[PDB]
RNA sequence: CUUGACACUGAACAUAUGUUCUAACGUUGACCCGUAAUCCGGGUUGCGGACAGUGUCUGGUGGGUAGUUUGACUGGGGCGG
RNA sequence: GGCGAGGCCGAAAGGCGUAGUCGAUGGGAAACAGGUUAAUAUUCCUGUACUUGGUGUUACUGCGAAGGGGGGACGGAGAAG
RNA sequence: UUGUAUAAUGGGUCAGCGACUUAUAUUCUGUAGCAAGGUUAACCGAAUAGGGGAGCCGAAGGGAAACCGAGUCUUAACUGGGCGUUAAGUUGCAGGGUAUAGACCCGAAACCCGGUGAUCUAGCCAUGGGCAGGUUGAAGGUUGGGUAACACUAACUGGAGGACCGAACCGACUAAUGUUGAAAAAUUAGCGGAUGACUUGUGGCUGGGGGUGAAAGGCCAAUCAAACCGGGAGAUAGCUGGU
RNA sequence: GGGUGACAGCCCCGUACACAAAAAUGCACAUGCUGUGAGCUCGAUGAGUAGGGCGGGACACGUGGUAUCCUGUCUGAAUAU
RNA sequence: UAAGGUGAUAUGAACCGUUAUAACCGGCGAUUUCCGAAUGGGGAAACCCAGUGUGUUUCGACACACUAUCAUUAACUGAAUCCAUAGGUUAAUGAGGCGAACCGGGGGAACUGAAACAUCUAAGUACCCCGAGGAAAAGAAAUCAACCGAGAUUCCCCCAGU
């Protein structure tokens, strides 16, 4: 499935 | 409706005579309680 | 279901218009009423759920012939 | 962890075995569908 | 959901209205029968009664629900123009 | 809770539901100790028991239900013998 | 892409597969036949022959039309003017383009239709089980004082509570570890409830614009601002990649 | 057409052709039984129907100047002059 | 029809047959457990439990047959209610379920196209349901035509992308 750091929000949204 | 009075009702009419009535009136009380037969001929 | 014993008149389907044509679907149904018919033959009163339009059609006919085609036909009443 | 099969063969035969199946009008289609595609196995009784 | 018209829906009387009646119709009143049965059907009676309810047509209301719209330019977009 | 003869209802498929008939997680008769096999035993063996039903003799005798009654038949907490 | 060594995209490499096609109609070109003509379709024929000329295109145009016709229309009529006469077509085969079909290939999020799902979870219904141990001491009661009778009070008794401390059991407040883990949500050390609006076993019921919700758009099989499965379906894609 | 130790007209199975059915059955005939009635004369000519009002639908025809068909509701003829 | 044969992986053992009961092929018959429309009741398919009637027993029991529902018809019986009806019991006949497509009918979308979208299209398509057949449906003018005529229905090519 998917990676837990690319399904994270804080270090996802990183460059709002 | 024309209908032949077999009875005397004196609202309306004699015996053995055609009249106009209501369609109600001669379905659910004349014609199941006699005095009256429709005009089939 | 609403279906006329007499006539046969079942439920039909049409469109609502509106004034900018807007089709919707929608039902017609017939006027059923269940009415209780004196048979003179049978001294009995049969019930029969008919429309106006077939309660025109008994009394036009006579009841004794619609029993006989409605027996014709297979249905109990 | 509690997952989402904890198994009972009574439930199992009342949901989906072959009487449930004829039971119901679409189960009935269902096994017509198994028998025309050929299964082995048409219900989870076998 | 609600309003009216026509139909199922009838009869007298008084000046469309009002009063009165039973036979359509309603009864999720009582009793009997099918029947070993709080469904259903038939019968008698009682209470309503041409009212209610339903069908077709019809005006109102109707984010309860649905289908969609909500421009472009623009020293990024919006606001302004 | 499910299915449901007739039945009531619904464009069709089907929805509900009476008589019934299924449905335990509950109610309903009766076995214990010792020993044994590589692997079974309240099941086999030894010892001692118990339950229900059919048949046949004996004695007395009003038996019989789909019906009436009793019973089965029921909570929480606490305290002590 | 204005512009890439670009630190912009794609590719670990090999081998196999992978993207302008097909049908019908129409216009243009080349070529072949016949030529003011060309050519048949369906069908008959065992017949790639032959029959079939139903039709279609062309040899005549002008006008909205009647109508006129190498003319016609405009206008009451043109010295006029517009459109025409002043240039050969048609039927195959091959090709370019267009049109309808998926129309060069792969790719959405979504919409609709019919079903499978309450073995996880939410709520409810039926019927069974669980809660070591230790505290606190409400109402009520008995005796005594007290009152005209109550009221009030002391001791003994009693055992209330969405009561208290704390295991089972239920949960999940903090920290560290782990994060290609022992584990697609846990471990360790502490933490809250623990006779109640408690918790649990077996079975039943509620279905997708629907359920259930002490309400977080939460949960409905590791999926939820509308489940999953098949179907309309090769949806659509003025967008990106490849050719 | 296939096979045979490599490519077969003449090695094998086959092919063109000519035959074959005790039993069951299809078809086209002919023929019994059962059921059915033809020929001629006179008479009759499908009524809640056609049509109409309202709402829809089908016709290539989207209510338009809209013919025609079907009908949910309300009515309703002529009938061979 | 035959000198070979007892199906295959798959040998082996024991055999059968060689001029016609070996084996192989075809027609007709026989047997055909249990589930399944499932049909005696029930059921968690391939299981549990019966009622009735014959017949047999070694007295322990055993074998066979029937018993679903609905429709039509007939007989017998029969309420409230006096005749009758409703109902009940039996007998006979028929149906049910499965199947690729085609066919008639009852319901009936949306994405999509319109370069947005609502009338419109997609489309009476997909899908659901009912029924029938070897095909179905339609069919013998209350039809067209045009002052002349044709002569039921169905299907193909034109008319005409008019
Ligand atoms: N990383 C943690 C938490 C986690 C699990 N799934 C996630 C998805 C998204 C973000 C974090 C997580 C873990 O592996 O257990
Ligand atoms: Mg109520
Ligand atoms: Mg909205
Ligand atoms: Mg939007
Ligand atoms: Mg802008
Ligand atoms: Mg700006
Ligand atoms: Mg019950
Ligand atoms: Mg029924
Ligand atoms: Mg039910
Ligand atoms: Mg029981
Ligand atoms: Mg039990
Ligand atoms: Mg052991
Ligand atoms: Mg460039
Ligand atoms: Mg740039
Ligand atoms: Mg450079
Ligand atoms: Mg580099
Ligand atoms: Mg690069
Ligand atoms: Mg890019
Ligand atoms: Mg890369
Ligand atoms: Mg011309
Ligand atoms: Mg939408
Ligand atoms: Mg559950
Ligand atoms: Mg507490
Ligand atoms: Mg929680
Ligand atoms: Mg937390
Ligand atoms: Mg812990
Ligand atoms: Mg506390
Ligand atoms: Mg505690
Ligand atoms: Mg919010
Ligand atoms: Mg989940
Ligand atoms: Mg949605
Ligand atoms: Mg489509
Ligand atoms: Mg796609
Ligand atoms: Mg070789
Ligand atoms: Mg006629
Ligand atoms: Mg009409
Ligand atoms: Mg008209
Ligand atoms: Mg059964
Ligand atoms: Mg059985
Ligand atoms: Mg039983
Ligand atoms: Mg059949
Ligand atoms: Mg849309
Ligand atoms: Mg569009
Ligand atoms: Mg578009
Ligand atoms: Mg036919
Ligand atoms: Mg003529």
């Amino acid at each position: 499935t998917s990676k837990w750091f690319n399904i994270d929000n804080k270090i996802v949204d990183h460059r709002p | 409706m024309q209908v032949i009075l077999l009875d005397k009702v004196a609202n309306l009419g004699s015996l053995g005579d055609q009249v106009n009535v209501k369609a109600g009136y001669a379905r659910n009380f004349l014609v199941p309680q006699g005095k009256a037969v429709p005009a089939t001929k | 279901s609403r279906v006329c014993q007499v006539t046969g008149k079942r439920p039909v389907t049409g469109n609502n218009r509106s004034h900018a044509l807007n089709a919707t679907k929608r039902r017609f149904l017939p006027n059923l009423h269940s009415h209780r018919f004196w048979v003179e033959s049978e001294k009995r009163f049969v019930t029969l759920r008919v429309s106006a339009k077939g309660m025109r059609v008994i009394d036009k006919k006579g009841i004794d012939t619609v029993l006989a085609e409605l027996r014709a036909r297979g249905e109990k009443y | 962890m509690k997952r989402t099969f904890q198994p009972s063969v009574l439930k199992r035969n009342r949901s989906h075995g072959f009487r449930a199946r004829m039971a119901t009008k679409n189960g009935r289609q269902v096994l017509a569908r198994r028998r025309a595609k050929g299964r082995a196995r048409l219900t989870v009784s076998k």
